[PDB]
């Protein structure tokens, strides 16, 4: 097929897999579309158990629609799990985890932004007062040109003492 | 681009909760930090807000603070003999929003005399404020404000607890050793009013007389054993005054190094040394402070422990005090804890505090996508 | 794993199960004893859905040997607490970590 041979080819390139892996992925993107659309649905996401119970499935799903339809294709499916492939650079796994945080994809992270994503994980266990504090010493020490706004690059020199590789990585995957 | 709006509603563009203050951004110029009265010493005033609104100095300033503080205090001799009135406080640790408290139960500076038995850092994530605070009080009062070495104020305990760590992250490691270089010209002992020997420890098995407090070469770091390390350590025995053994000194178990006295100890130091009792620190009191036994010579306690830390490690629920000291009358004053802002554990940023959770709860979908 | 020393006595009668949320105060100790966190620091208590995977082993297992209201002192061996990795900032690689929690709430039922 000379229109799915076209997209299988360019995502051989850009991703961090191999031909037969992405043959395994298209099996189960398929086993999530249950209504054969050619697409991931929230329902149809938030249909998988351990998904269902976690505090970072509108993330996960938010950073995975890359344009932004309230839908994940499989271009979207294998860019997203693109940045977690053990053969996966480091830049890539932080850019992630930026976008774990940015959640207008704007390129910055704002002190709303930050302290709204956290109160969704945190919970109560933290006071509003608190929460709003940590992330005011947060972002002037992570700032360094005064915009009051996080940037890639300074949320990078921030994170570096910290290893995402270890923690943003599958390697026995596809 | 993109607008988020969550539901009265709140976007992402501006700070969510308003009501609670947002740290000093700005280093003080030199407008603001040196004082107008007298321009080689730092404005009180100034400070004590910059401190509050968690400010910074640049390097040079605090450099400068540790630096000329540490030239009054290596004059000052090991044995200080300080006067009537005055406020003998006990350990601060840290808390520097409490050390405001202290201050306005103890008295302005400017009009009273102050003694601190040291333990000025550690366990609290203040103890820089506490430190440039003090020290920049000690130059504008030299003669009326005295302050003294904890086992704290060493390399060997801020290293192994927090003070090390908050000095690389609010300063750099220039601002630490200069801080440490100049905890080694802190007095160790004083003499208050001619009647109370003023240590942060307790006695020891090398301190017979105050002329050997006189013969101390304090500018070291306290050492493992010996007179110097247990001036700073000692605790009186668990039954103090009741004790079941004739001895006057025994191992200390709990801090794992100097040792325990007893009644009989503190008692024979005072009688060969003329004096009225002991005041020192060291150990949390639940009230504040705790009157030990009374000598059979005097009818005065052996021993007084004062403690001045309220609320410590925000998890004892206890009383501070300051012992507000005349020759007519001894007032022992307490205070109750003041709310400070929030740290996380060792000074973590909030991407280090997080992306661990976040790292296990987004690997656990993926997997849970790759076996549908 | 993990070693659950009573303080306090619970009613013996709530005891949380798999499924349950809890509502528990605590103070984390090193084997040293010096502090690492203490949910008493922020004056809020910690909750949870406990014997889930949302905390570590040694309170997934330790948690269901309390009863209401009961002080207790949670000794967790690095296996059942942060292992060989460690906390990053916080807990050293190869700690055992003391958690001296109190069970404030299970579900809705105050102590
Ligand atoms: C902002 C979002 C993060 C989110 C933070 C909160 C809800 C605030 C909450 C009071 C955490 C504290 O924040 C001040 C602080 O509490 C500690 O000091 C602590 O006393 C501790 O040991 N606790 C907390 C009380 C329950 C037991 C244990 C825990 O189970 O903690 C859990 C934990 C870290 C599990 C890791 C996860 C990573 C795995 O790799 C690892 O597997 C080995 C196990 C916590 C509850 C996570 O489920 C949820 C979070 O992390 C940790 C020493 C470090 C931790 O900061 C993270
Ligand atoms: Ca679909
Ligand atoms: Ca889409
Ligand atoms: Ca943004
Ligand atoms: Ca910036
Ligand atoms: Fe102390
Ligand atoms: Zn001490």
């Amino acid at each position: 097929g000379a229109a799915e041979s076209s997209m299988f080819n360019s995502l051989e390139k850009n991703s961090n897999f191999s031909g037969p892996e992405l043959m395994r992925l298209k099996k189960r993107f398929m086993k999530l579309d249950k209504d054969g659309s050619g697409s991931i649905d929230k329902d149809e996401f938030l249909q998988i158990p351990q998904i269902a119970n976690n505090p970072l499935a509108h993330r996960m799903i938010a950073i995975f629609d890359e344009d932004g339809s309230g839908t994940v294709d499989f271009q979207e499916f294998v860019g997203g799990l693109s940045a977690f492939s053990s053969k996966g650079g480091r830049d890539e796994k932080l850019r992630f985890a930026f976008k774990v945080y940015d959640m207008d994809r704007d390129g910055y992270i704002s002190n709303g932004e930050l302290y709204l994503v956290l109160k969704q994980m945190v919970g109560n266990n933290l006071k509003d007062q608190q929460l709003q504090q940590i992330v005011d010493k947060t972002i002037m020490e992570a700032d360094k040109d005064g915009d009051g706004k996080l940037s890639f690059e300074e949320f990078t020199q921030m994170v570096a003492s910290t290893d995402i590789v270890k923690q943003m990585t599958l390697e026995d995957l596809f | 681009g993109e607008n988020l709006y969550f539901q009265e509603i709140v976007s992402t563009t501006e700070r969510v909760i308003k009501d609670v203050q947002a740290p000093a951004m700005y280093v003080p110029t030199d407008d603001q930090f040196w004082s107008k009265v007298d321009k080689t010493k730092p404005d009180i005033a100034f400070l004590k807000n910059h401190f509050y609104r968690e400010g910074r100095l640049t390097e040079e300033q605090a450099l400068y603070i540790l630096e000329k503080g540490g030239e009054l205090l290596r004059s000052e001799p090991n044995l200080l003999e300080v006067d009537a009135p005055i406020t003998v406080c006990g350990d601060i640790h840290g808390q520097y929003y409490d050390l405001m408290k202290l201050f306005e139960v103890g008295g302005n500076p400017a009009d009273t005399r102050y003694l601190f038995l040291g333990d000025y850092v550690d366990r609290g994530y203040f103890s820089i404020e506490c430190v440039l605070y003090l020290w920049s009080l000690k130059m504008w009062y030299p003669d009326t404000l005295f302050l003294l070495r904890g086992n704290h104020e060493c390399r060997h305990l801020t290293d192994y607890f927090t003070f090390k760590l908050e000095c690389k992250h609010k300063y750099s490691e220039t601002v630490y050793n200069a801080c440490m270089e100049s905890f080694c010209n802190l007095p160790l002992a004083a003499v208050m009013n001619k009647q109370f020997l003023c240590i942060h420890g307790g006695l020891s098995p090398e301190l017979h007389t105050l002329d050997d407090l006189r013969s101390i070469n304090r500018f070291r770091e306290p050492p493992t054993q010996g007179l110097m390390c247990d001036i700073l350590w000692a605790d009186p025995l668990e039954d103090f005054g009741s004790e079941k053994t004739n001895e006057n000194f025994l191992h200390n178990h709990v801090r794992g190094c100097s040792y325990f006295f007893t009644y009989n100890a503190a008692c024979q130091f005072l009688e060969r040394n003329n004096l009225l009792s002991i005041i020192r620190a060291h150990e949390a009191q639940d009230a504040g402070y705790r009157m030990y036994r009374k000598t059979k010579t005097t009818g005065f306690p052996s021993v007084m422990t004062i403690f001045s830390a309220p609320n410590y490690l925000d998890v004892y629920s206890n009383k501070a005090a300051v012992l507000k000291y005349e020759s007519n009358v001894m007032n022992i004053r307490q205070f109750n804890c003041t709310p400070h802002p929030y740290w996380l554990p060792n000074f973590m940023d909030v991407f280090t505090w997080s992306l661990p959770f976040v790292g296990e709860k987004i690997t656990d979908m993926l997997i849970a996508i790759l076996n549908c | 794993g993990v070693t659950v020393e009573n303080i306090k006595e619970g009613n013996g009668v709530d005891k949380p199960v798999k499924g349950d949320n809890v509502t528990i105060h605590y103070v984390g100790t090193l084997l040293d004893g010096s502090k690492f966190d203490s949910s008493r620091d922020r004056g809020t208590p910690f909750v949870c859905r406990i014997g889930q995977g949302q905390v570590i082993r040694g309170w997934d297992e330790g948690v269901p040997q309390l009863s209401l209201g009961e002080k207790a002192n949670l000794i967790c061996t690095p296996d059942y607490a942060y292992g060989a990795r460690g906390f990053p900032p916080v807990i050293p690689p190869n700690s055992t970590l003391k958690f001296e929690v109190e069970l404030l709430k299970v579900n809705s039922k105050r102590a």
